[PDB]
DNA sequence: ATTTAGCTGTATAAACATTGTGTTATTGGCGTTATTAAGGTAACTTGCTTAT
DNA sequence: TACCTTAATAACGCCAATAACACAATGTTTATACAGCTAAAT
């Protein structure tokens, strides 16, 4: 029941996110602070590429956020973040890899020092192009899995995924195309959530 | 009701599709891609994914998630484990396959024209199986109780892997103990070709 | 199993919480004695 | 100052809580009996009815 | 406008396992008190 997080890493953030909605025991450990040397060489033996967020139990460990979220609701019957009916499930499922491998992958290559203008540009401006499309797709999935089952108290993984790509992209300073009132009050109104506050300070 | 599924020939996860087919013992219709009109063939998928499947009101083109589906979809024996512990080994271990397979199956087809550099990547290939050997022992189909969706892809990668001249029973190293027990599966013994041959074709 | 997809059993809420595997039994029987109270029972009474 | 009344403290007590343990019960399973369908049968009768 | 037979289909019986009841039992929780302490009193 411990989790290795490194500090500026959008899928740590959403990890320690997940596990707050959950409010389980996570002992939150950095492996970029000094103070804990010793445990960050134990996670590179454990892991052999050390990637981060590792989440680390003493039957197994595990890595790749898909697969680490996919095992915290196996292991939790907390409210889920998946759908009751499986086509549901299986298009959530689409949709979170296609969002992760389109904006996720950009985001890590942006993270590091030695980025080029043209390419930061280039990656910024896809992100913009396909944010509408994406929100828009999530904004659908989630009334057509709520028409199913009304009252349901289940919270979707997928919109806070999308409220935390929005809160990156307003950390890096880029700029959201959007000309509609609607859509910037439903970002405010998410970034406004009080669940999300606690991970955000 | 009435399920079909569409398969491109010499492909393992089509291969993994009929296997997980044939264990659910699920009866559905099976169509070359190859066959179907070119034009009719696009139209299906404007991208062109040969293994999808088919069904009256949805359509699944992405094979990573293709199997879990197909698990969820129907409550026959399940293909992974009812621990919970194993449940998420076994999605690591998945993962892992699927990771980095790119190098042993996509760049001998294309990438080694040369017979000597299919020949090098030859040696390597057995070499890892070799360090592969200190590995599970005596694991019925792997680390598990129970049959599971890993074993039926190690089945498309053997049945893929053999299509490529390269057996290895006895020269593998030591994972003959579960090589042979696999082919015992009535699904997994359909990989390729007086009254027995013709009621096998029939 | 308001709201939730698989109505988890016993052993499932013991490991949820990590602990009390068989507490969650008696919390459980708690709950229904405070629940059953006529306050909270008289109303709920009508539609049985 | 002195104590007195005030305050409930926390141990304890009691109640709960947790653990454990028993019980049982039901799914699965197997076989089982109700049921059932089809095949087969070959003197002879070889353009109908059916109708305000 | 027959039969049935055998066979088979489908019901049904029986039996594991079992999740859940159930109690147990404590160690907790709770409440308790009554008590030495404290606030106020004086
Ligand atoms: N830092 C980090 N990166 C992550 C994490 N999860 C996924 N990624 C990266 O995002 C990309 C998408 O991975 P997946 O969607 O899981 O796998 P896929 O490539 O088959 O779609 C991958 O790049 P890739 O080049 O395909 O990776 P690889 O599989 O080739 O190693 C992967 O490395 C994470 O938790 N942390
Ligand atoms: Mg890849």
């Amino acid at each position: 029941m411990l989790l290795y997080t490194k500090k500026d890493d959008i899928y740590s953030d959403i990890v320690r996110m997940i596990l707050l909605i959950k409010g389980a025991n996570a002992k939150i450990v950095d492996v970029s602070k000094e103070e804990n040397s010793k445990h960050l060489e134990e996670l590179n033996i454990i892991t052999p590429n050390g990637n981060i967020p590792t989440l680390s139990t003493d039957d197994f460990a595990v890595y790749r956020l898909s697969v680490i979220i996919e095992a915290i609701e196996d292991l939790y019957p907390f409210p889920p973040m998946f759908p009751v009916f499986p086509k549901q499930r299986a298009n959530a499922r689409i949709l979170l890899e296609y969002v992760n491998k389109t904006f996720l992958q950009n985001i890590i290559k942006l993270q590091s020092p030695d980025l080029d203008e043209k390419q930061a540009n280039e990656i910024k401006m896809l992100m913009q192009r396909d944010i509408i499309s994406t929100y828009k797709k999530i904004v659908s999935e989630r009334e057509v899995n709520a028409e199913s089952n009304p009252d349901a108290q289940n919270i979707n993984v997928l919109t806070l995924i999308i409220t935390f790509v929005f809160y990156y992209f307003i950390k890096l300073k880029i700029s959201i195309p959007t000309k509609d009132k609607n859509i910037i009050k439903e970002i405010k109104e998410l970034l406004s959530e009080p669940n999300f506050i606690k991970t955000i300070k | 009701m009435k399920v079909t599924l569409y398969t491109t020939k010499y492909c393992p996860y089509s291969l993994r599709a009929r296997i997980a087919l044939a264990e659910k013992k699920m009866s559905t219709d099976i169509v070359e891609a190859g066959d179907l009109e070119p034009a009719m063939i696009k139209k299906i998928t404007p991208n062109g994914v040969f293994p999808v499947l088919m069904e009256k009101d949805y359509s699944i083109n992405n094979r990573k998630a293709l199997l879990i589906y197909i698990d969820e979809r129907f409550p026959a024996p399940s293909l992974l484990p009812n621990v919970v512990n194993e449940r998420i080994k076994i999605r690591l271990s998945l993962d892992k396959i699927d990771n980095e397979w790119y190098p042993v199956l996509d760049q001998i087809r294309k990438h080694r024209s040369d017979q000597k550099m299919l020949e090098s990547m030859f040696k390597d290939l057995k070499e890892s199986l070799l360090a592969m050997e200190k590995a599970f022992t005596g694991s019925e189909f792997f680390i598990s109780s129970g049959f599971t969706l890993a074993d039926c892809y190690i089945a498309a990668l053997i049945i893929c892997l053999e299509a490529e001249g390269f057996i290895i029973d006895d020269e593998y190293g030591a994972i003959y103990e579960y090589k042979k027990r696999l082919f015992a599966r009535d699904s997994v013994k359909k990989a390729n070709i007086l009254l027995k041959t013709l009621r096998t074709h029939r | 199993g308001i709201g939730m997809n698989t109505d988890h059993t016993l052993e499932e809420v013991g490991k949820q919480f990590n602990v009390t595997r068989e507490r969650i039994r008696q919390i459980e029987a708690k709950a229904l004695r405070k629940l059953k109270h006529p306050s909270r029972s008289a109303f709920l009474k009508t539609f049985l």
